[PDB]
């Protein structure tokens, strides 16, 4: 469902949402989440601090 | 007015200012760029500001 | 209106400063061969017409 | 009472209240590019911090 | 206004330090020699 | 009334509206959606969905 | 062809509403 | 064609909302 | 038909009115 | 695109209806 | 076609909104 | 073809004027 | 063609301005 | 065409508005 | 027609006059 | 381009009207 | 065509402006 | 074709003379 926080104003679906990943291939109503990185271990704002002092 | 300058090892503070400003600049530049690398067949038909 | 009048003032400023530099060239510079002495105010008309 | 009271006028009376100006209020903030990157070991969390 | 407060929570205030994270590579402490620590401690 | 060129760069073009945006809002609704205690005579305690507020 | 897609969309709509009140 | 599929989708949604309003 | 589509939107508007 | 345009019109009509009974 | 129906419908909604609720 | 564009332009004109006085 | 679309756009704007002038 | 008919209906609405 | 287009600009000018 | 030219003429005519009643 | 109507209209506006309001 | 250019040239001539005495 649309339990999550919604940033647009009136364009909300107000209807059946779903995640379209594994319910089927290509069938369910669309609301797909996109990760930055599939498995997250360390943020790369730390690696950019890691080399920039050495640099 | 108030003025009495150090010496001309002012450069030995100017040198460490160049280092400090370089770290600040390169760090925030590198994350100023990093959220645009992919852009993924840019606006074929899809209303996303990528 | 504040913008239009503060371009109008720089107009007035440079034109009165340029007539000022003409006049003090005429008085502080321009050696005494080029001056011609009039005596009255209508003498000046005859002098400038022959000049 | 006498008949010329017809000539005597009677204005409607007023009850007013004046308010005047409000308050312009402001609020500012000051976000950095180096000292916040000493903390915030992931960059995406710094962008989330920003908004 | 006579208050013998107590003796123990004053003798820890002279042996207490917060130890905030001042970053290295900034101009708050440029050479980061061990002198500004002395100023900020005795003052 | 007077025209000149009423658009100059800034604060000659700011006596009009100048980009009304992100007006202060009751998107989250106090006194109706919250400050609410008209919660129905239900059966059980089913679930309370916990969401990590990334945004 | 078009129906094949709408028929697929409505079956997922039935299935994601049946599970809201299912015994499953 | 595709507009006919959209018109079929909208009447299904209107029937679902009407069943949401009236109990049967 | 397209007249059926026109009759469907009027029914949608009448249902939204209620 | 035409279908999307039609959908947008339907949504706007619904919104208009939701504000006035006329 | 149906595009003429859409252009007729959008002028009707434009007249309705611009005549009924407001001037802007 | 030309109408398809003007019909799209006027629907956005209706939508950005309805939101000026909307409940949304 | 495109001039006809422009003539349709201008009469719509004139009708909108006339509805802006007179209350109905 | 139908677009010409809609344009004629729009000038009639403009004349009724005047 | 083009005469309808000519009648529309005269109506636009008369509306702008008011 | 022709359409743009026509639009420009319409705008100029409107401007002319907006200055004199004649 | 309509280009002749445009050339006739622009001479009319040119005559109107250059005869009514000013000489320049 | 030739007229299209002269008609464009004279409209700019009208527009740059109307602005010499405009309210704009």
């Amino acid at each position: 469902e649309d339990i999550y926080f919604i940033v647009p104003d009136y364009l909300i679906p107000d209807d059946c949402l779903q995640i379209h990943k594994l319910y089927d291939n290509c069938m369910s109503g669309n609301f797909v989440v996109m990760q930055n990185k599939p498995i997250q271990y360390n943020s790369d704002i730390e690696i950019i601090e890691h080399y920039t002092d050495e640099l | 007015r108030g003025l009495n300058v150090e010496l001309s090892k002012e450069i030995s503070k100017r040198v460490v200012e160049h280092r400090n400003r370089f770290k600040r600049l390169m760090f925030n530049r590198y994350l100023e760029f990093l959220p645009l690398l992919i852009n993924y067949t840019n606006r074929d038909t899809v209303g996303i500001d990528f | 209106g504040v913008y239009k009048k503060k371009i109008s003032d720089i107009n007035v400023l440079e034109e009165k400063e340029m007539r000022a530099m003409l006049v003090d060239y005429s008085l502080n510079q321009l050696s005494e061969t080029n001056v011609r002495k009039a005596t009255s105010k209508e003498d000046l008309a005859s002098k400038v017409f022959e000049a | 009472k006498n008949e010329e009271l017809m000539l005597k006028r009677n204005y409607p009376r007023m009850a007013t209240k004046l308010y005047g100006n409000g308050i312009v209020k402001k609020q500012k903030f000051t976000l950095n590019n180096n000292d916040t990157r000493f903390n915030f070991q992931t960059l995406a969390d710094a962008t989330n911090y920003a908004l | 206004f006579k208050y013998f407060d107590d003796i123990r929570p004053f003798l820890d205030e002279i042996y207490k330090t917060r130890e905030r994270y001042t970053p290295f590579y900034d101009d708050r402490a440029d050479y980061n020699t061990n002198s500004k620590s002395y100023y900020d401690y005795i003052s | 009334m007077y025209e000149g060129n009423n658009m100059r760069s800034m604060m000659g073009t700011s006596y009009e509206d100048s980009r009304l945006n992100k007006r202060t809002e009751l998107n989250e609704n106090m006194s109706i959606d919250t400050n609410k205690s008209e919660d129905s005579y239900g059966v059980q305690i089913h679930s309370l969905s916990k969401q990590s507020f990334t945004g | 062809v078009v129906l094949e897609q709408r028929i697929a969309s409505l079956e997922q709509q039935v299935t994601t509403f049946l599970s809201s009140q299912m015994q499953q």
